[PDB]
DNA sequence: ACGATCCTCTCGAT
RNA sequence: AUCGAGAGGA
C-alpha cells in the first residue's frame, strides 16, 4: 500500500522518492544500497522506510471495479 | 558579540551543520527541542472528500495529505483558526487546496502533491504551496488510480505545531554531539578490550584537541561547544528553523516574564 | 457454585493494566471513562451539598459529575435525560449517585485470586487513556506483569463497605503478609536494577541533580545535606541522597559473606538513624526479604509510612536512572576469546569422560553400585558428567563478564537473571531431558534417523553442547525442542491440578477462625487448636530471631 | 529420474540420513571459533540426505529469525502469536465482505528474512513493521 | 570551632578493586608506629600513589542546608586539597594499648588506630576529613 | 510483540523530543526494558537487531535463516565497516536534558508485530445494567453490558480479609436481591403476598 | 476514547493560569512555582539559569507526571532576595543570550554561499 | 447467656475488625445527618469524623462478644483500648 | 537458633541505643536488682489469655515459654550492662516497649485462619513446576488425598 | 547423612552418620530389628506411622511431610498455616482426606457440603434424614446473603 | 490461513509429547499452549 | 467423581 | 435472550 509520505522515525519526506528509487534499480542497474544513498537517504530510520516498503497498491489496481 | 556564538560549516537548502559555542547544554537542548516541536507551520488539517473510487480509504488518503509538506515562510502572518473570529475558517486563518484526479488512461495515472490547487486567496503571502524538491517536479506520490477511478478532495491547511501533531514539524532530523572525546566523562563506554578501538571516532573529534595522556581529570569543566546540523523538510528554509527556533524559545520565555507582570 | 456463592455483580470494571512510576503504591489509575460509569450513592449532607450540587450540575459526561438523583419516595431522577436535569435543588436526605472520584477506596483484583493480596483496596486516581494504572511494587501480590493482563475493579456501595476496605483490605495494610510472615511487596525492575548502580561507591552526584533528586522526594525537609565531599568539587554519593528516602529511626545491620565494618566489597548493609552508612543497596536490602528495609520500615514507622517509602525510593532512583540510562545487547553475551577456548575444551573432556566410561562399561569391567542396574549406574554417570560440564563451562563464562556487563549487571542487583541464564546464553546450553531421562529412542535403538542404532554418546541423546549464542544444530534443536515441550505441557497440567488443590484446601478449612477465647474452632464449635499457631500470635507480626542460648561452646555460653 | 523419494516414519526406521550434503560427504584429510560446533559425518552408510533441516519446521515457526538461537518454548509462543498479527491477509480484502478484517496501513517486509519465507509469500503480504527499537531503561514506563 | 587530629601518613598501598574513581588507601603513620590508617579516596579528584607523604586532619568545623560560593571570599579551611565530611559510627577496642574508630563519608570508609585520641576524637556525627599536598 | 515470544502492551507514548536520541539525530519508534531479556533467553531477538541494522544500512536483505554459518561476529564485523560500534550500542542523549546517557544503548531496527486485542476493544465497565430473567443476576459479556464475575475464588479472599459486610453487599445488594415472604411455621415461600 | 486532545499540551483551559506561586513551607525564602502547559524545554532551561545566580540557594524542577504538561520550579534565595526577582532575571538573561545567538547566527548565515 | 462485667476474660484491646465495623457504623450514621459528639477541626467526611469520635472515646456503641458456647460479654468502645 | 518470634527485641534495643544517646564510656545507673527483677517482671505482663483459673493460667505459660527464652537470653545482666550499656532509663523503656509490642502481636478474634491458611499453602503451590523421590504437586496431591498407593514409599533407618 | 551434634566442648559439630534409605515399607517389623535406633526410624508414609505409633505422631509426619513438599522448593510457609491443615486433618482421631470422602462427611450443615462435589446427593440424604443446619458456616450465610461470623460479623454492635 | 490449512487434531500413553518420529513431519514448535497442547499439531 | 480463574468473541439450531 | 461446538487473551 503506497510509499509512506515521510519517515515514521525522523520525518524526512520520503514519499517523493519511490519512483526515483525504482528507476535507479531497474535502468541504472544499481544495488538497493547505493540507490538509497543517491536519493539522499543516509540514515537507517530513513533507509528501511523505502527498502522495506511493499508497494501493494500495484496489485490492488488490477482489480477491475 | 555577547555570549552564544555560531560557526556554520555546511549549508544548503536543506541542512546547516554548525557549531554553537559558549552556551549551556540546557540551552543547546531547549533550542534543539523547540526546533523539533514548537515552530509553527501550515499543513492540511481537514479534508473534505467528494469522491473516492480509489483503492485507498478516505482517511488513509486524508492522513497522507496532512503529511504532505506545504510552504510556510509567511506563516507568521496567518492566524490560528482557533483565534480567527470567523466561524470555522477563512482566508485569514487558512488555505484551501483542491485535489481532483481521474483515471483517464489505461496506464495508471499517478496523483502527486503537485496537483493540489490553491483555491483560497493567498492575500499575497508566501503560504501553502505543495513543496516540491523532486527532480522531475512531482512532490510526493499521493495516490494511484485505475481505469476510471475518481478522487475529488478539498483540503483546509491550518497553522499548527509538532505538538498537536508531527505533520506540523518543519525540522525532520537534528544531529547533536558535544565533547567528541569523552573528556567530560559524561559517559562510561562499554568495552570488550579497548573502548577506544571498539568505539568509532566522530568527525567532530577533528575539531577538538585530544586528552593528553597523563593529564588529571578535568573535574570543573562543563559542556561548551555543540556540533549540530538541522535537516529541513522544507516548508521552511533551514536558516529559519534555526532562527524561528531561537525566536519561539525566546517568546516562550518572555511569556512567563509577561506572566509575573500580569500577576 | 455460579449463582449463589459466585455471582456477577454490578459496579465492577475491567481493562488492561500497565505500570505507572508516578503513582503511589496504594493508588490505582482509573481511566476517566470507567470513572464516569462506576458511581457511588452518597447521601446529601450539610457537610457536602455544595460539592454535591456542583457535581449534579456537572452532569454525567464531564468527570467530577454524576448520574441519577434519589429521593425520599424512592424515585430515580436520571441526570442525562430530564427536562429538569439542569434544575434540581438538592434536599438533605436525598442521594446523588456520583462518579467515582479521586481517593475513593476501591477493591482491585487480578485473577486467579489465590490470596488476599490478589484483592486489595486502592485509592482512586482518575487519569486519561484507558488502562488501569498501577504502582509496580503492587505487581507481585497480584502476580501481574504488563504483557496484556486485564484486571477487575469493584466499588464499595455502602459507607460501611468502604470502611471495611480502607481499614482492612488497604494495600498499605498488606505489605507484611502473614503467609510467609515476611513482606510480600519489594522493589523491582528499573528501581531495583538502578538503586544498585546509584549506590556503588564509584557513584557520585553533583549540585544540579542532587537538588532535583531531593526535590523529587515529596517529603523532603528541603534541607540540602552536606556533600560527602567538599574538596575541589562538592560531590554527594548515591547512598547520600537515597538516604533521604529512608525516614529517620530506621536501623539495619546485615553482613554478607565478607562483611567487616569496613566492607572492602561494599558488602552487607548498615543503616543508622535512617542514614545508609555502608553497603551497596540491592535485593537483600530492598527486596521483599525477611530482614529487608521494608519489613523493618513497616514494623517501625507504620504501614503508611512504609507505603510511601516505595514511591519515594522509586521517584528518586527512577529519576536518577532516567538520566544514567541502562541497556543490554548481544555484546553482553559474548565471552572472552580465550575463554570460549577454555570452555569448548572444558566440554571436550566431559565427552571423553563419558566415552571412557562407556568403553569401560562395554568391557563389563564396571562395578554396579548396590541397588542399581550396571545400566542405571552407567546413565547416571554420564548425566552427572554432562551436568558438571555445563555448569563449569557456565561458571567459566560468568567470570569473564566484567562488572560493566549489563546482564551480569542485572543479576547482581537481583533484578532478572541467574547463573543458568548466563551459562546457557554464553557457554554450553545443556543436556535436554524428557521424563527425567536423557532423550529416548523413539526410533528403533536410535534417537533420529541421522544416527546409527545403539549410540548412547552425548550428542545422540540430547546434549546440546552449543550456546544460544553460537546456535543449536538441527538435532540439538529438535532435542531441546522435546524438552521444551515436556515443559509447556506439564506447565498446562501443574496449573489445573494445583488449582484444584487450592480449593479442596479452601473448602476444608473455609469456616475455621480464631474465636473470642483465643481458641480455634470451626462452625460446629469443635476445637481445632487451643491457641492459634500454638502461640495465639498473628503471622504478620512475627520475625526470625536468634535464640542466643542454644549455640556456642559451653565456655562461650559462660563467658 | 529417481533423484528423490517420499519417506514416511515407518520406512524412516530403516535409513541413514545425512543433514547437509556437503559438510557430510567429503573425506577427512583452523576452525572459525564463532561458528557453532557440529560433530562429524561418521557413517559409511548414508542412503539419503536431508533436503534441508530448516524444513523440519512449518509455516508458523518458518517466520522466526534464528529460532536456533532461541529458548525452545519461546519459539512456540511466537508461532502462536504470528497468527494474531496484523497485515494484508489478501490483496482483495476490499472486495470481501467478512466478519472483521484487520489490515496494516504500511506493511513492511522484514529486514530479517528466512530462506523459507520466499515460499510462505511473507515478503509479499508482510504482517509487521520494521521499527527502530531501543532496549533501554527510560522513563521507567 | 575546633580541630581534633593531625598527622602525616606514608601511603604503603593503593587498591582499586573494580572501581575507577575510588581506591582504598592504607598508609602508615610517621612518628608513632602505633597509628595506622585505612581510607577510601576518590582517586579521580585526588590522585595518590606508591609511598606518598599525606597530611591528615579531622576536626568538626570550617546542620542547616548547605550553601556554596560567596564565602569563596570568606571562611576557608581550604589549607588542604582534598576534604570530606561524614558520620562516625563505631569506636572499637583494638585491645592492648591501642583503640580504633570508624567513619563513613557517604560510603567512602575510614578506620583509624591509635590511643591518645580518646579525647581529641569526637563521639558524634560531625567529622570533616582534610588532606593536603 | 517481537518475533521471539516477547509480547508487551504500550505504557505511554513520548513525542520525538522527550525520547532519547542518537548523535545522528535518529530516535527510537519503540523502547523495550532490558529486564525482559536475561531470563527469556531470547537471544535471536538481539541478533536480529544486529543483523537488521547492518542490513538497513547496506541495503541488503538480512538472512536470519536457521541452520547457517551466520555468526554474530561476521555481522559485527560488517556493522563496524559501516562506522558503527560492532554490537548495536550507540551513545544516546536524554531527550529532556540533551546531556549524554552514562550508559550506551542497544539501538537498531527490529521487526515488530501489531497484535489484535486492543484496550479499547476490552475496556468494559458496568454499574448496574440489565439482568438475567431466570436468576435476576447481571448478564454476561460486555457486548451486552454485563457484570464481572465475583466468583468463588474472589469470595474466599474477602472472607480472608474478614470483611463480612462487603461480602454481603457484593453477593446481594449488587446482583441477586429479592424479598420473599415465609410461613412462620413451615419455612416455605408459600405465603401469598397481597400488599394493599 | 480516553485520550486527551493534543492541544491541551500548550493551551491553557478554563481556570488555568500560566503560573501559580505558593510559598514553600519547609524552607525560608522558598517558593514553588507551578507552570501550566509547559514541559521540559522551559523548565530545565530556567532551572539551569536560575543556578547561575549566586544568591540562589536552591533550584530544581519536575514534571510530576508525563500524562499532563505542567511542571514545578522550586526556588530559594538569599535573605532579602525575592525569588520572583531571581526568576525574572533568569528569564531575561535567557532572552538576551537568545537574541544574541539569533544575531550571530544570522550574521554567519549570510557569509555563507549556498 | 450473659457474663457480668466481672469475670470478663476477653481482650481489653479492641480488635481491628471490631473497630472497622464500629468505624463504619458511626461513619454511616454521620453520613445520615446524625448529631456529632465531637468538635470538627474542619472535617467533612463521615468516616474521617467518626474516626475522631473514637480518638476521643465519644462513640456510644457497645460490642457484644459472643463466645463459642452461646454466652457473651458486652464491652463499650469507652472501655476498649485502641492501640493497633 | 533462628526462629520466627513476635517482637524483634534486637531492634528495640538499637532503638534505645540512640533514642537516649547512650555513651559506651560512662557507667550505667542500673541496679543488678533492677535488671534481673525487671526482666522477670516483664514476663508477667505479656499475656495471651486472661482467665484466673489453673488450666488457662497454665496454657498462657506455655504459649509464652519460648519467646520468654528469647527474652531472657537477650535481656541478661552481663548483656544489658556489658553488651549494650543501657541505663535505668533506656532499659526501663525497652521493657514497657516489649510488653506493648507483644500485646500487639496477638491474633485478633475474627481472623479467618481457615482460609488464610488454605490459601497460604495453595499459592506457593501454584509456583511449583520442575534425588529420586516423589515431590511437588503430585506428592502434595498424594498427601492431601491421604492415598495409600504412594509411588515413593521408603523407610529411613538410623 | 549430615547431622549437627553437640560436642563435649559445647559447640555443635558435624558428626556424619550412616543411614539406610529404603525402597519399600513395613515399619511395624523394622523398628524391632536390632542395631537400628528405633527411636528415630522414620517414614514418609504417614498412614503407616499412624497405624503403628499413634495419631499424634501421624500428625507430626503429616506436617513433616507437607513441609518438605513446600521447602524442597526453597519456599517457606509459616508453621501455623500448615499446622492448621494437618490438625484439621488430624482432630477426628484419624487421617481425614481433603477429598470429599473426608471433610464433607464431617458433621457439618448440609449447605457447606452443598458447595462441594456432591451437592444434589448431599442435599437428598440430608432431606431424608431431616438435618438442621445451624447456619453458622460462612458458606451458608453466603448462600442466604447475610453477614457471617467473619471479622466484621463475630461481635455484635449495640447502643 | 496457511497455518490453519496445515493443521492436525488428535482426539481423546503419552501423546502431547513431541516425539522422535515426528522429526521431519510435524513442526517441533508450532502448537497451542495449555488445553490442547501437543494434541493439535501442524505439518 | 472430579479437574484452574476470568475473559471477548465466531459458527450453528425446535 | 436459553441452549450445544469449536477459536483466542493471561
Ligand atoms: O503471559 P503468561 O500467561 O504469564 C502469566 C499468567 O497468567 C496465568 N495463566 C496463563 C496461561 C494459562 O494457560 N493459564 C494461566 O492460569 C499464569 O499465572 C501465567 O503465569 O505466560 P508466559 O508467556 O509463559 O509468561 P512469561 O513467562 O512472563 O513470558
Ligand atoms: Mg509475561
Ligand atoms: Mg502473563
Ligand atoms: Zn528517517
Ligand atoms: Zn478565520
Ligand atoms: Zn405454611
Amino acid at each position: 500500500m503506497i510509499v509512506p509520505v515521510r519517515c515514521f522515525s525522523c520525518g524526512k519526506v520520503v514519499g517523493d522518492k519511490w519512483e526515483s528509487y525504482l528507476n535507479l534499480l531497474q535502468e541504472d542497474e544499481l544495488d538497493e544500497g547505493t540507490a538509497l544513498s543517491r536519493l539522499g537517504l543516509k540514515r537507517y530510520c530513513c533507509r528501511r522506510m523505502i527498502l522495506t516498503h511493499v508497494d501493494l497498491i500495484e496489485k490492488f489496481l488490477r482489480y477491475n471495479p | 558579540e555577547e555570549g552564544p556564538q555560531v560557526k556554520i560549516r555546511e549549508a544548503s537548502k536543506d541542512n546547516v551543520d554548525f557549531i554553537l559555542s559558549n552556551v549551556d547544554l540546557a540551552m543547546a537542548n531547549s533550542l534543539r527541542r523547540v526546533m523539533i516541536a514548537e515552530i509553527p507551520t501550515l499543513a492540511i488539517d481537514s479534508v473534505e472528500v467528494e469522491t473516492n473510487t480509489t483503492v485507498l480509504a478516505d482517511e488513509f488518503i486524508a492522513h497522507r495529505l496532512g503529511l504532505i509538506p506545504l510552504q510556510s515562510m509567511d506563516i507568521e502572518q496567518l492566524e490560528y483558526s482557533r483565534d480567527c473570529f470567523c466561524e470555522d475558517h477563512c482566508d485569514k486563518c487558512s488555505v484551501v487546496l483542491t485535489l481532483q484526479a481521474f483515471g483517464e488512461s489505461e496506464s495508471t495515472t499517478n496523483v502527486y502533491s503537485k496537483d493540489l490547487v490553491i483555491v483560497s486567496n493567498l492575500m499575497g503571502r508566501n503560504i501553502g504551496h505543495p513543496i516540491i524538491q523532486d527532480k522531475e517536479g512531482n512532490g510526493v506520490l499521493i495516490c494511484k488510480l485505475r481505469k476510471g477511478q475518481e478522487l475529488k478532495l478539498t483540503c483546509v491547511a491550518k497553522k499548527g505545531i509538532a505538538k498537536e501533531h508531527a505533520k506540523w514539524g518543519p525540522a525532520a532530523a537534528i544531529e547533536f554531539e558535544y565533547d567528541p572525546w569523552n573528556k567530560l566523562k559524561h559517559t562510561d563506554y562499554w568495552y570488550e578490550q579497548d573502548s577506544a578501538k571498539e568505539w568509532p571516532q566522530s568527525k567532530n573529534c577533528e575539531y577538538e584537541d585530544p586528552p593528553n595522556e597523563g593529564d588529571p581529570f578535568d573535574y570543573k569543566a562543563q559542556a561548551d561547544t555543540f556540533y549540530m546540523n538541522v535537516e529541513s523538510v522544507g516548508s521552511i528554509p533551514v536558516d529559519q528553523v534555526v532562527v524561528r527556533g531561537i525566536d519561539t524559545l525566546q517568546k516562550k520565555v518572555a511569556s512567563i516574564l509577561l506572566a509575573l507582570t500580569q500577576m | 457454585r455460579g449463582n449463589l456463592m459466585g455471582k456477577r455483580v454490578d459496579f465492577s470494571a475491567r481493562t488492561v493494566i500497565s505500570g505507572d512510576p508516578n503513582l503511589e503504591l496504594d493508588q490505582v489509575g482509573v481511566p476517566k471513562s470507567i470513572a464516569k460509569t462506576l458511581t457511588y450513592p452518597e447521601v446529601v449532607t450539610p457537610y457536602n451539598i455544595d460539592r454535591l450540587t456542583q457535581l449534579v450540575r456537572n452532569g454525567p459526561n464531564e468527570h467530577p459529575g454524576a448520574k441519577y438523583v434519589i429521593r425520599d419516595s424512592g424515585d430515580r431522577i436520571d441526570l442525562r435525560y430530564s427536562k429538569r436535569a439542569g434544575d434540581i435543588q438538592l434536599q438533605y436526605g436525598w442521594k446523588v449517585e456520583r462518579h467515582i472520584m479521586d481517593n475513593d477506596p476501591v477493591l482491585f483484583n487480578r485473577q486467579p485470586s489465590l490470596h488476599k493480596m490478589s484483592m486489595m483496596a486502592h485509592r482512586v486516581k482518575v487519569i486519561p487513556y484507558s488502562t488501569f494504572r498501577l504502582n509496580l511494587s503492587v505487581t507481585s501480590p497480584y502476580n501481574a506483569d504488563f504483557d496484556g493482563d486485564e484486571m477487575n475493579l469493584h466499588v464499595p456501595q455502602s459507607e460501611e463497605t468502604r470502611a471495611e476496605l480502607s481499614q482492612l483490605c488497604a494495600v498499605p495494610l498488606q505489605i507484611v503478609s502473614p503467609q510467609s510472615n515476611k513482606p510480600c511487596m519489594g522493589i523491582v525492575q528499573d528501581t531495583l536494577c538502578g538503586i544498585r548502580k546509584l549506590t556503588l561507591r564509584d557513584t557520585f552526584i553533583e549540585l544540579d541533580q542532587v537538588l532535583n533528586m531531593l526535590y523529587w522526594v515529596p517529603d523532603w525537609d528541603g534541607v540540602i545535606p552536606t556533600p560527602a565531599i567538599i574538596k575541589p568539587k562538592p560531590l554527594w554519593s548515591g547512598k547520600q541522597i537515597l538516604s533521604v528516602a529512608i525516614p529517620n529511626g530506621i536501623h539495619l545491620q546485615r553482613f554478607d559473606e565478607g562483611t567487616t565494618l569496613l566492607s572492602p566489597k561494599d558488602n552487607g548493609m548498615l543503616i543508622i538513624d535512617g542514614q545508609i552508612i555502608f553497603g551497596v543497596v540491592e535485593k537483600k536490602t530492598v527486596g521483599s526479604s525477611n530482614g529487608g528495609l521494608i519489613h523493618v520500615v513497616t514494623r517501625e514507622k507504620g504501614p503508611q509510612v512504609c507505603a510511601k517509602l516505595f514511591g519515594n525510593i522509586q521517584k528518586v532512583v527512577n529519576f536518577w536512572l532516567l538520566h544514567n540510562g541502562f541497556s543490554t545487547g548481544i555484546g553482553d553475551t559474548i565471552a572472552d576469546g580465550p575463554t570460549m577456548r577454555e570452555i569448548t575444551e572444558t566440554i571436550a573432556e566431559a565427552k571423553k569422560k563419558v566415552l571412557d566410561v562407556t568403553k569401560e562399561a562395554q568391557a563389563n569391567l564396571l562395578t554396579a553400585k548396590h541397588g542399581m542396574t550396571l545400566r542405571e549406574s552407567f546413565e547416571d554417570n554420564v548425566v552427572r558428567f554432562l551436568n558438571e560440564a555445563r555448569d563449569k563451562a557456565g561458571r567459566l563464562a560468568e567470570v569473564n563478564l566484567k562488572d560493566l556487563n549489563n546482564v551480569k549487571q542485572m543479576v547482581m542487583a537481583g533484578s532478572k537473571g541467574s547463573f543458568i541464564n548466563i551459562a546457557q546464553m554464553s557457554a554450553c546450553v545443556g543436556q535436554q531431558s524428557v521424563e527425567g531421562k536423557r532423550i529416548a529412542f523413539g526410533f528403533v535403538d536410535r534417537t533420529l534417523p541421522h544416527f546409527s542404532k545403539d549410540d548412547y554418546s552425548p550428542e545422540s541423546k540430547g546434549f546440546v553442547e552449543n550456546s544460544y549464542l553460537r546456535g543449536l544444530t538441527p538435532q540439538e534443536f529438535f532435542f531441546h525442542a522435546m524438552g521444551g515441550r515436556e515443559g509447556l505441557i506439564d506447565t498446562a497440567v501443574k496449573t489445573a491440578e494445583t488449582g484444584y488443590i487450592q480449593r479442596r484446601l479452601v473448602k476444608a478449612l473455609e469456616d475455621i477462625m480464631v474465636h473470642y477465647d483465643n481458641t480455634t474452632r470451626n462452625s460446629l464449635g469443635n476445637v481445632i487448636q487451643f491457641i492459634y499457631g500454638e502461640d495465639g500470635m498473628d503471622a504478620a507480626h512475627i520475625e526470625k530471631q536468634s535464640l542466643d542460648t542454644i549455640g556456642g561452646s559451653d565456655a562461650a555460653f559462660e563467658k | 529420474e529417481g533423484l528423490v523419494e517420499y519417506i514416511d516414519a515407518e520406512e524412516e526406521e530403516s535409513i541413514l540420513i545425512a543433514m547437509q550434503p556437503e559438510d557430510l560427504e567429503p573425506a577427512e584429510a583452523d576452525v572459525d571459533p564463532a561458528k557453532r560446533i557440529r560433530v562429524s559425518h561418521h557413517a559409511t552408510t548414508f542412503t539419503h540426505c536431508e533436503i534441508h533441516p530448516s524444513m523440519i519446521l512449518g509455516v508458523a515457526a518458518s517466520i522466526i529469525p534464528f529460532p536456533d538461537h532461541n529458548q525452545s518454548p519461546r519459539n512456540t509462543y511466537q508461532s502462536a502469536m504470528g497468527k494474531q498479527a496484523m497485515g494484508v491477509f489478501l490483496t482483495n480484502y476490499n472486495v470481501r465482505m467478512d466478519t472483521m478484517a484487520n489490515i496494516l496501513y504500511y506493511p513492511q517486509k522484514p529486514l530479517g528474512t528466512t530462506r523459507a519465507m520466499e515460499y510462505l509469500k511473507f515478503r509479499e503480504l508482510p504482517a509487521g513493521q520494521n521499527a527502530i527499537v531501543a532496549i533501554a531503561c527510560y522513563s521507567g514506563y | 570551632s575546633n580541630t581534633l587530629f593531625d598527622d602525616i601518613f606514608q601511603v604503603s598501598e593503593v587498591d582499586p578493586g573494580r572501581y575507577n574513581k575510588v581506591c582504598r588507601i592504607e598508609a602508615a603513620s610517621t612518628t608513632q608506629d602505633q597509628c595506622k590508617l585505612t581510607l577510601d579516596i576518590n582517586v579521580e579528584l585526588f590522585p595518590v600513589a606508591a609511598q606518598d607523604s599525606l597530611t591528615v586532619t579531622i576536626a568538626s568545623s570550617l546542620t542547616r542546608s548547605w550553601r556554596p560560593p560567596q564565602a569563596g571570599d570568606r571562611s576557608l579551611a581550604d589549607d588542604y586539597d582534598y576534604v570530606m565530611y561524614g558520620t562516625a559510627y563505631k569506636f572499637e577496642e583494638v585491645s592492648k594499648d591501642l583503640i580504633a574508630v570508624y567513619y563513613s563519608f557517604g560510603g567512602l570508609l575510614m578506620r583509624l588506630e591509635g590511643n591518645y585520641r580518646n579525647l581529641n576524637n569526637l563521639k558524634q556525627e560531625n567529622a570533616y576529613l582534610l588532606i593536603r599536598r | 510483540a517481537s518475533r521471539h515470544g516477547q509480547k508487551g502492551t504500550i505504557g505511554i507514548t513520548y513525542r520525538r523530543e522527550d525520547m532519547p536520541f542518537t548523535a545522528e539525530g535518529i530516535v527510537p519508534d519503540l523502547i523495550i526494558n532490558p529486564h525482559a531479556i536475561p531470563s527469556r533467553m531470547t537471544v535471536a531477538h538481539l541478533i536480529e537487531c544486529l543483523l537488521s541494522k547492518v542490513a538497513a544500512l547496506s541495503g541488503n536483505e538480512g538472512d536470519a535463516s536457521p541452520f547457517t554459518d551466520i555468526t554474530v561476529e561476521g555481522i559485527s564485523k560488517l556493522l563496524r565497516e559501516h562506522g558503527y560500534q560492532s554490537r548495536g550500542f550507540e551513545v544516546m542523549y536524554n531527550g529532556h536534558t540533551g546531556k549524554k546517557l552514562m550508559a550506551q544503548i542497544f539501538f537498531g531496527p527490529t521487526y515488530y508485530q501489531r497484535l489484535r486485542h486492543m484496550v479499547d476493544d476490552k475496556i468494559h465497565a458496568r454499574a448496574r445494567g440489565p439482568m438475567q430473567v431466570l436468576t435476576r443476576q447481571p448478564v454476561e459479556g460486555r457486548s451486552r453490558d454485563g457484570g464481572l464475575r465475583f466468583g468463588e475464588m474472589e469470595r474466599d479472599c474477602m472472607i480472608a480479609h474478614g470483611a463480612a459486610s462487603f461480602l454481603k453487599e457484593r453477593l446481594m445488594e449488587a446482583s441477586d436481591a429479592f424479598r420473599v415472604h415465609i410461613c412462620g411455621i413451615c419455612g416455605l415461600m408459600t405465603v401469598i403476598a397481597k400488599l394493599n | 476514547m480516553n485520550a486527551p486532545d493534543r492541544f491541551e499540551l500548550f493551551l491553557l483551559g478554563e481556570g488555568e493560569s500560566k503560573l501559580k506561586i505558593d510559598p514553600d513551607t519547609k524552607a525560608p525564602n522558598a517558593v514553588v512555582i507551578t507552570f501550566e502547559k509547559e514541559d521540559h524545554t522551559l523548565g530545565n532551561l530556567i532551572r539551569a539559569e536560575l543556578l547561575n545566580d549566586r544568591k540562589v540557594l536552591f533550584a530544581a524542577y519536575k514534571v510530576e507526571h508525563p500524562f499532563f504538561a505542567r511542571f514545578k520550579l522550586r526556588i530559594q534565595t538569599t535573605e532579602g532576595y525575592d525569588p520572583k526577582d531571581a526568576l525574572k532575571n533568569a528569564c531575561n538573561s535567557i532572552i538576551n543570550k537568545l537574541g544574541a545567538l539569533k544575531t550571530n547566527f544570522e550574521t554567519e548565515w549570510n557569509l555563507q554561499t549556498l | 447467656k450473659a457474663i457480668p462485667k466481672d469475670q470478663r476474660a476477653t481482650t481489653p484491646y479492641m480488635t481491628k475488625y471490631e473497630r472497622a465495623r464500629i468505624l463504619g457504623t458511626r461513619a454511616l450514621q454521620i453520613s445520615m445527618n446524625a448529631p456529632v459528639f465531637v468538635d470538627l477541626e474542619g472535617e467533612t467526611d463521615p468516616l474521617r469524623i467518626a474516626m475522631k469520635e473514637l480518638a476521643e472515646k465519644k462513640i456510644p456503641l457497645v460490642i457484644r462478644r459472643y463466645l463459642p458456647d452461646g454466652s457473651f460479654e458486652d464491652w463499650s468502645v469507652e472501655e476498649l483500648i485502641v492501640d493497633l | 537458633a533462628n526462629w520466627p518470634l513476635p517482637v524483634n527485641i534486637r531492634r528495640i534495643i538499637q532503638n534505645a541505643q540512640q533514642t537516649f544517646h547512650i555513651d559506651h564510656t560512662k557507667p550505667s545507673d542500673l541496679t543488678i536488682k533492677d535488671i534481673v527483677l525487671g526482666v522477670k517482671d516483664l514476663q508477667e505482663n505479656l499475656l495471651v489469655l486472661r482467665g484466673k483459673n489453673e488450666i488457662i493460667q497454665n496454657a498462657q505459660r506455655d504459649a509464652v515459654t519460648l519467646f520468654c527464652c528469647l527474652l531472657r537470653s537477650r535481656l541478661a545482666t552481663r548483656r544489658v550492662l556489658q553488651e549494650y550499656r543501657l541505663t535505668k532509663q533506656a532499659f526501663d523503656w525497652v521493657l514497657s516497649n516489649i510488653e506493648a509490642q507483644f500485646l500487639r502481636s496477638v491474633v485478633h478474634p475474627g481472623e479467618m485462619v481457615g482460609v488464610l491458611a488454605a490459601q497460604s499453602i495453595g499459592e506457593p503451590a501454584t509456583q511449583m513446576t520442575l534425588k529420586k523421590v516423589t515431590s511437588g504437586v503430585p506428592r502434595l496431591k498424594e498427601i492431601l488425598n491421604v492415598a495409600k498407593n504412594m509411588k515413593t514409599p521408603s523407610l529411613t533407618v538410623y | 547423612y549430615d547431622r549437627k551434634v553437640p560436642s563435649p566442648t559445647g559447640e555443635y559439630v558435624k558428626e556424619p552418620e550412616w543411614v539406610l534409605e529404603t525402597d519399600g515399607v513395613n515399619l511395624s517389623e523394622v523398628m524391632t530389628v536390632p542395631g537400628i535406633d528405633p527411636t528415630r526410624i522414620y517414614t514418609n508414609s504417614f498412614i503407616d506411622i499412624m497405624e503403628v505409633l499413634g495419631i499424634e505422631a501421624g500428625r507430626a509426619a503429616l506436617y513433616k511431610e507437607v513441609y518438605n513438599v513446600i521447602a524442597s522448593d526453597g519456599s517457606y510457609v509459616n508453621y501455623r498455616h500448615m499446622a492448621l491443615l494437618v490438625d484439621v486433618m488430624t482432630t477426628q482421631g484419624g487421617l481425614t482426606s481433603v477429598t470429599r470422602h473426608g471433610f464433607n462427611r464431617s458433621n457439618t450443615g448440609a449447605l457447606m457440603r452443598c458447595s462441594f462435589e456432591e451437592t444434589v446427593e448431599i442435599l437428598f440424604e440430608a432431606g431424608a434424614s431431616a438435618e438442621l443446619d445451624d447456619c453458622r458456616g460462612v458458606s451458608e450465610n453466603v448462600i442466604l446473603g447475610q453477614m457471617a461470623p467473619i471479622g466484621t460479623g463475630a461481635f455484635d454492635v449495640m447502643i | 490461513t496457511l497455518s490453519h490449512l496445515r493443521r492436525t487434531n488428535t482426539p481423546i500413553a503419552k501423546p502431547r509429547q513431541l516425539h522422535n518420529t515426528h522429526w521431519g513431519l510435524v513442526c517441533p514448535a508450532e502448537t497451542p499452549e495449555g488445553q490442547a497442547c501437543g494434541l493439535v499439531k501442524n505439518l
